[PDB]
């Protein structure tokens, strides 16, 4: 599952859209190791393959705070794509 | 000299109108093919066999359909359906780029309008370059096979404006040529009946004048205005009154009657 960071990279590539996908990494307590954005990416792309994806156009991965269940949270989402 | 009143073509045919008679006619007719141009409402075709249909054009409809399919992707309306996910849609607007919702729709509507080998070659080449097919016929085959339905294509605004302008310049000549054919079609009158002519050139109808001349409109707007004018003037109430100054039958069995207004 390839990952694109700019829409400009898909120009001239017919594709089908398969919906949103995301990956996450929590750190329960402030004491615990910080949220891993990479681990989010890899969960995103493996769940992209669950939807029979070919690639992902990455929307965002802001590292948020107000999330419940962990002190700071890495949410990282994009569109699953099927390049023809 | 008689005074003849007629409310139907058959009544007038049996009335035996002669030069010098006073004629009073009311009915529904067609303005012959002034604010009503290309129509002339000082000459009314009055016939029982109104065989001329209102101007309709499958070719114009194909052009309008292509223009509509492209505009809903490059210039969406309030209600317009979006054929990608909300999130990817959402993502593209904050992106600052242009997405084609439905590449297959544009191909099929182009193939439909541009069915001849020589029609719209530049637009066809532009579509071939966006898709993954070898040539246009290969692309149309996949389109007819259904392999492109709902496929999306991303292109940068310079290509999107080149595309929007290519479509604009490919559709418009079809509409211009069809408005020529359509008005020329309306020039062939049905056999028989009457042509009621004002000697003064005054109109026999009471109809609202168009706010402007359709000849000054671009092709699609011109076609629409002409369809509206024709819808009005090809089936219009008319009142014709006056002294008969001439009457004669033309080669088509149509009786021309010249009327001079009464003070």
């Amino acid at each position: 599952v390839r990952i694109y960071t700019n829409a400009e990279e898909l120009v001239g590539k017919p594709f089908r859209d398969l919906g949103e996908v995301s990956g996450d990494s929590c750190q329960a307590s402030n004491q615990d190791s910080p949220p891993s954005i990479p681990t989010a990416r890899k969960r995103m792309q493996i769940n992209a393959s669950k939807m029979k994806a070919n690639a992902v156009l990455l929307h965002s991965c802001e590292v948020t705070s107000g999330t419940p269940g962990c002190y700071r949270q890495a949410v990282c989402i994009g569109s699953a794509l099927n390049i023809t | 000299a008689q005074t003849i009143e007629a409310t139907s073509v058959k009544q007038l045919a049996d009335a035996g109108v002669r030069v010098g008679d006073t004629l009073r006619i009311s009915g529904t007719g067609m303005c012959n093919i002034s604010p009503f141009l290309p129509f002339d409402c000082s000459q009314i075709i009055w016939n029982d066999a109104r065989s001329l249909p209102l101007p309709e054009s499958e070719l114009v409809n194909k052009a309008t359909a292509l223009t509509e399919a492209v505009n809903r992707q490059l210039h969406p309306k309030p209600e317009d359906e979006s054929r990608v996910s909300a999130s990817l849609r959402s993502a593209i607007q904050k992106s600052g780029m242009v997405l084609l919702d439905d590449f297959g729709d544009i191909v099929l509507k182009t193939a439909d309008l541009c069915s001849a080998k020589d029609d719209c070659v530049r637009l066809k080449n532009a579509l071939v370059n966006l898709g993954n097919s070898k040539d246009w016929d290969a692309l149309v085959k996949r389109a007819n096979a259904g392999k492109l339905d709902g496929v999306n294509v991303l292109l940068r605004p310079v290509s999107a404006e080149s595309l929007d302008n290519l479509v604009a310049t490919s559709t418009a000549p079809f509409i211009t040529h069809e408005t020529a054919r359509a008005a020329q079609s309306l020039n062939s009158p049905a056999p028989g009946g009457f042509l009621i002519v004002s000697d003064e050139g005054s109109d026999f109808v009471d109809q609202p004048w168009p706010s402007a001349s359709l000849y000054d409109y671009p092709p699609q707007e011109q076609w629409n205005a002409f369809q509206k004018l024709a819808q009005m003037l090809m089936h219009t109430p008319f009142n014709a009154e006056g002294i008969v100054t001439k009457i004669f039958t033309d080669a088509n069995g149509t009786q021309h009657i010249g009327l001079h207004p009464i003070p």
